[PDB]
């Protein structure tokens, strides 16, 4: 009958759920062992990374002025966006703050190349010349010294020791000189790594993406591998853009319990210099260090640190804009990138599995669903 | 067939994993597991009888993971602008978004607008006006979104890559 169109296609129904499940079945299996090759990627990567910051290969001579060409390139189209608004100041100043960026990025790759033409010399911890940039305190040039006194290092214009060990004043500077310069070195090293690490992550895209076109699947998969591995070397880069940061005192690293940290591998996380961790029963929220979280009848408010509920009990539209700002702490990652890897390791694992069940659940339903279609029909 | 390469951008938090997951696998979690770095799923519609093979790229959105996105720009055809209607500061920097790939897109790329989250608005900060002024200023399509609730998501694919296939059939 109709019956006869409405059973048939009630199993046409059926059969196109025994085929697009059991395809999430295996492809399962698959994705798992993926999960698998993928957070080994990645902890390899991570492991990997304070043997990396001193054994990575340098910036070639060519790399370093293929990197200065292109950062001029963008001084020169900055200007010229900062000549077309003109007048608009609040714009200007942006592009200033960009141009000068940049400009301060060159002039540390120049140093890389004052090395290679030196121009420039490494020298160590401190005073005698080293050839590898790993080895290396300070770059000084040719009338520049560094002498040691003592335990206390000195950096002074050459020669021109006897015109200062005896005017402490000059002794004082010297010592700060030396300071700045060993400072400034680790700069130049962070962002050399930044720049070596992303020429390296730019050249597997080429690949990555024949790997994809290729039509032997065991090729395509082997797109999957190397993408792992090009992240891999974004968790390195990210590192780096923490280190940087708190180097440069725009961040904070804490550990565990929220004590600050001075060194990453005390870190799990990484916040604003005007930041602080604030805990919501067994949570960090990064929050400006004068705010405070309130909880009142299952709300939840983001004040300044002076504010309190009658603050704010018979103002409605203060509430709002405390509820609301504390909702946008809700996506914050104020974890370091190593902990972050671990808990969304946490997260897909259990996830996994929550969908190992039930899909194997959803065939099982639809093998029983065939015991009834066929029963029908066969009337 | 054709093959277009599209590009999700936009900040951490406001919904490009989960648009992609809508979209290519009709699924939705609500537990925040944050983009580490690219990846991309497939999936082919059909437009003007023709099949159309969409391979759909995701990106990070924290600052720390995105130092070469720009080199992701590449040979994207085209590009989605995430934002979250719950979030002002995600539809600010749009702005940022949206000049930073005039700067390092091809001037050709084709550029959508997505105001994510438009499920909640219970907690809305972001008007749909306001979405659709800024699109109209640029001059790119609009469109507010929800991967929780798949509301506009096929819609967005198959309207961006209908302005691809019309730009590349002439
Ligand atoms: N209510 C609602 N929640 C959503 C929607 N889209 C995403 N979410 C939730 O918002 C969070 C952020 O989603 P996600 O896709 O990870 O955003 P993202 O842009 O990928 N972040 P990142 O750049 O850091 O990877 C997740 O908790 C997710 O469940 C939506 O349309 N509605
Ligand atoms: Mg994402």
């Amino acid at each position: 009958l109709d019956e006869y169109e409405q059973a048939i296609k009630r199993a046409q129904e059926n059969i196109k759920k025994g085929e697009e499940l059991e395809k999430k079945l295996d492809k399962l299996e698959r994705q798992g062992k993926d999960l698998e090759d993928k957070y080994k990627t990645y902890e390899e990567n991570l492991e990997g990374f304070e043997k990396l910051l001193t054994d990575s290969e340098e910036l070639s001579l060519s790399e370093i002025n293929e990197k200065m060409e292109a950062f001029s390139k963008d001084s020169e189209k900055l200007t010229q966006l900062m000549e077309k608004h003109k007048g608009d100041e609040k714009t200007v100043q942006s592009l200033q703050r960009e141009h000068h960026d940049i400009k301060a990025k060159l002039a540390n790759l120049q140093v890389l190349h004052d090395a290679h033409t030196g121009k420039k010399s490494y020298v160590n911890e401190k005073g005698n010349p080293v050839s590898s940039l790993k080895d290396a305190h300070l770059a000084i040039n040719k009338d520049q010294e560094v002498v040691e006194h003592e335990g206390q290092f000195y950096l002074l214009q050459k020669g021109q020791w006897d015109a200062i060990k005896n005017n402490p004043a000059a002794l004082e500077k010297a010592q700060k000189d030396y300071s700045q310069s060993k400072h400034d070195l680790a700069t130049i090293k962070m962002e050399a790594l930044i720049h070596k690490l992303s020429l390296e992550m730019e050249k597997q895209l080429e690949t990555i993406n024949n790997l994809i076109m290729s039509t032997d699947p065991k090729e395509n998969e082997e797109a999957t591998k190397l993408l792992h591995k090009h992240n891999g070397l974004n968790l390195k880069l990210a590192n780096l853009q923490d280190m940087l940061a708190v180097h440069r005192k725009e961040k904070s690293f804490f550990n565990e319990k929220g004590e600050e940290v001075t060194s990453l591998n005390d870190a799990h996380y990484v916040i604003g210099k005007d930041q602080q961790l604030f805990n919501l029963g067994g949570k960090f929220y990064p929050i400006h260090k004068e705010q405070k979280i309130l909880e009142k009848d299952g709300k939840f408010y983001l004040l300044k640190q002076g504010e309190d509920w009658e603050s704010i009990k018979d103002s409605p539209e203060k509430q709002k804009k405390a509820e609301h700002d504390f909702h946008k702490l809700q996506y914050e990652t104020p974890m370091t990138v190593k902990k972050l890897v671990h808990h969304n390791k946490g997260l897909e694992t259990t996830i996994h599995k929550e969908r190992v069940e039930e899909t194997k659940q959803q065939l099982e339903d639809n093998g029983k669903e065939k015991i009834e279609i066929a029963n029908n029909i066969s009337k | 067939d054709y093959l277009f390469k599209l590009l999700l951008i936009g900040d951490s938090g406001v919904g490009k994993t989960c648009v992609l997951f809508r979209f290519s696998e009709d699924a939705f979690n609500s537990t925040f597991i944050s983009t580490i770095g690219i990846d991309f799923k497939i999936r082919t519609i059909e437009l003007d009888g023709k099949r159309i093979k969409l391979q759909i790229w995701d990106t990070a959105g924290q600052e720390r993971f995105r130092t070469i996105t720009t080199a992701y720009y590449r040979g994207a055809m085209g590009i989605m602008l995430v934002y979250d209607i719950t979030n002002e500061k995600s539809f600010d920097n749009i702005r940022n978004w949206i000049r930073n790939i005039e700067e390092h897109a091809s001037a050709d790329v084709e550029k959508m607008i997505l105001g994510n989250k438009c499920d909640v608005n219970d907690k809305r900060q972001v008007s749909k006006e306001r979405g659709e002024k800024l699109a109209l200023d640029y001059g790119i399509k609009f469109m507010e979104t929800s991967a929780k609730a798949n509301i506009n998501v096929e819609n967005a694919f198959f309207t961006l890559a209908r302005d691809i296939k019309a730009k590349m059939d002439k």
